[PDB]
RNA sequence: GGCCGCAAGGUUAAAACUCAAAUGAAUUGACGGGGGCCCGCACAAGCGGUGGAGCAUGUGGUUUAAUUCGAUGCAACGCGAAGAACCUUACCUGGUCUUGACAUCCACGGAAGUUUUCAGAGAUGAGAAUGUGCCUUCGGGAACCGUGAGACAGGUGCUGCAUGGCUGUCGUCAGCUCGUGUUGUGAAAUGUUGGGUUAAGUCCCGCAACGAGCGCAACCCUUAUCCUUUGUUGCCAGCGGUCCGGCCGGGAACUCAAAGGAGACUGCCAGUGAUAAACUGGAGGAAGGUGGGGAUGACGUCAAGUCAUCAUGGCCCUUACGACCAGGGCUACACACGUGCUACAAUGGCGCAUACAAAGAGAAGCGACCUCGCGAGAGCAAGCGGACCUCAUAAAGUGCGUCGUAGUCCGGAUUGGAGUCUGCAACUCGACUCCAUGAAGUCGGAAUCGCUAGUAAUCGUGGAUCAGAAUGCCACGGUGAAUACGUUCCCGGGCCUUGUACA
């Protein structure tokens, strides 16, 4: 509706940014193409695995992937399933000879992506909202996680012309911009109708 | 997209180089002012299906052809998102 | 604790300006309550004409009041009733010094 | 049917039939030319175009084999499109390609690939040549070249009135509801209402409330003025070598150029006002009554925006709302109008010499010194790879006359063609340009739209969309206005309080 993107007013602010790389002119838009086609696939083996974000810097013809997570144990496999097999990726298909950095952030109900993709997969399950949304808005509740603002889209129930949602709680200070919020809308694909997800996560003020 | 052009896509811009990167220093004197003959003319285009001014500059992960940026390599509403997604590094909202 | 410690310098001076109007309106009418820990063990309204908005909520849920009632009251909410005179600041003294010579013995 | 009555009439008083109701009070909100309140380039004072016509554009209307579409009450229409010879093309065909353009999937051979004839408008196609590298534990292959065969690749294709995400507007408006508390049998109110005061639910005194979260605020970018930072590619106060050029020592200085601190809080006093905040003056400074501009759009009403960007519940053409090539048009006007620039002149065709800006642009480069083009432009092209170098130091401003408010000596059109630039590609549908050609127009009716200080404007300066198409678009330099009584009306409101058989 009238809106902006609460990450994209705040990198200029102390929000960092989630993937920094420096180049110049001519391969200014081939490095970022490259940080792309990582992207698009780090999702397609690590979507059970707890994925929370992806980070790339290039010190010198390489990138620092760094993988931020919170079920670390399933992203190792077999203990060198995934050490060169996601090196083998980046090295022709991004065209960078890199490194791979796994690293887990805990409390693995807080995150944005987590607490948005988590009832997407109790949506994909399709248990009721009224049931999953009363007490996945408290598990933020319950770590700490001081506010919570989670909206469901609507085709929901039974009906074709449907309504929006809220659960408006603690406090969203997102207007001021000095709020660090983690943002992170997903999708869920049930079948009638595209219900998505809309997650406003405040980590204390700066 | 109209995503048919997704396949005219590398069709019309892959061999505009890998022609036209060494055949123009081919006959780089000829039609220039440093002398004119209809042999180079009959060189030029025996075909035609090579042309390095069709290239309409698509976007790039998702090729939509308006709004293309030159420094970025993307369109109206990708610059727009992989901005707010933190794509592309070191990159606000502009004010001063 | 920003008053008890030094850390009231914090949020600089601009923000501080209105930060004192809590400060000036917070202690007004919190007197005896922040050195208190429970209910009420008894009630004490003093005026029946003027805080009957409190003896209706006082009488609303039955805590004994040792009231002093004018004479043109609605005094049939104070069940232990005295229509002393609760005017006249030189007699509202007569009784609340007359009570304080001996609670300090009421906790015995 | 009596009964009373001169009658006109009255009283007394049914049934068949027909409907699933008819009603009263009541709290929300609805509408009403109930009414009031305060603000807002709202209107009024103030200042210009527009509509008339030189003239750009699309929407158009016909024209077109097609002039693809979206948008369309204001918010559609020089901002979808930030760009049309092809591509884009969504549009039409001439040519055609059917396991395809391309991918999953296997078969079977060819390493792919490389030169060339041929014939075509090019695809496609007659093809020959050409090589046989690499993994290779030589069976197979990496991977395409190639068809045969199939699940089926493909559709800018339909309703944002199915929804995801994004988005116009009311609206920088100040509004919007909840946990506890009690009034009430309840629906619901109180919280939100008074005194006023502010840009403001901003704030205080009274609060039938206490409390909080969304929102206005400030956090932030910026510049209006310091110190410190520390001298390149940039500067010379001071000191000097000077072949006046920071040219060369030197000096970090004048100042320019980026890191990072101050200071501003009605602060201070006086006065206003309830002694409240708020405010009226004073002082100070570059800065005073949120320093100023940006940035930032609550619940949401709006079947509105994009199913043609991807996404997309549902529908669909699959030798095809396809694919695959040459090529044409989206630029016909014969013109209505939505918005602009040039004019119509108390200085324009002219020529002349002083003066100085920021903002920035660059290796499929910027392109100088030069030489040169009548101009357009050809060759020479250092340097910079970027405060070096290039791009590019310019304008009204002045010193001078010209020339007299005359359709020309104002104006600029219309019709024709030289000389190169660009791009294979422009005649239809590229511009710049030497010379003559010298229209319409003497400020544009009814009227409309727009704007409060480096302000309407009036002249300089780049950026992108970019093979070559800027009047505009997006940003920067200079000169510098007219002023503000007000809410009458109108717009745009809202809040606080009146009446209806209208959901």
């Amino acid at each position: 509706g009238q809106k902006v993107h609460p990450n994209g007013i705040r990198l200029g602010i102390v929000k960092p940014w989630n993937s920094t790389w420096f180049a110049n002119t001519k391969e200014f838009a081939d490095n970022l193409d490259s940080d792309f086609k990582v992207r698009q696939y780090l999702t397609k083996e690590l979507a059970k695995a707890s994925v929370s974000r992806i980070v790339i810097e290039r010190p010198a013809k390489s990138i620092r992937v760094t993988i931020h997570t919170a079920r670390p144990g399933i992203v190792i496999g077999k203990k060198g399933e995934d050490v060169e097999k996601l090196r083998k990726v980046v090295a022709d298909i991004a065209g960078v000879p890199a490194q791979i950095n796994i690293a887990e952030v805990r409390k693995p109900e807080l995150d944005a992506k987590l607490v948005a993709d988590s009832i997407t997969s109790q949506l994909e399950r399709r248990v009721m909202f009224r049931r999953a949304m009363k007490r996945a808005v408290q598990n933020a509740m319950r770590l700490g996680a001081k506010g919570i603002k989670v909206e469901v889209s609507g085709r929901l129930g039974g009906a074709e012309i449907a309504r929006t949602e809220w659960y408006r709680e603690g406090r969203v200070p997102l207007h001021t911009l000095r709020a660090d919020i983690d943002y992170n809308t997903s999708e869920a694909h049930t079948t009638y109708g595209v219900i998505g997800v809309k997650v406003w996560i405040f980590k204390g003020e700066i | 997209a109209k995503q048919s052009m997704k396949a005219r896509e590398v069709k019309r811009v892959a061999l505009a180089d890998k022609y036209f990167a060494k055949r123009a220093e081919l006959k780089a004197i000829i039609s220039d002012v440093n002398a004119r003959w209809n042999a180079v003319l009959k060189l030029q285009t025996l075909p035609r299906d090579s042309s390095p001014s069709r290239q309409r500059n698509r976007c790039r992960q998702t090729g939509r052809p308006h709004g293309f940026l030159r420094k970025f390599g993307l369109s109206r509403i990708k610059v727009r998102e992989a901005a707010m997604r933190g794509e592309i590094p070191g990159l606000k909202k502009a004010s001063w | 604790t920003q008053s008890q410690d030094g850390t009231f310098d914090k949020l600089t001076k601009k923000e501080a300006l209105m930060r004192t109007r809590e400060l000036e309106k917070l202690e007004n009418s919190l007197g005896g309550i922040k050195d208190m820990g429970g209910l009420p063990d008894a009630l004490f309204v003093i005026d029946a004409d003027h805080e009957h908005i409190a003896i209706k909520e006082a009488n609303n849920l039955g805590i004994p009041v040792f009231a002093i009632v004018d004479t043109n009251s609605d005094p049939d909410g104070v069940d232990f009733v005295i229509p002393g005179n609760d005017d006249a600041i030189r007699a509202v003294t007569l009784y609340l010094g007359a009570v304080a010579a001996t609670v300090r013995e009421g906790r015995s």
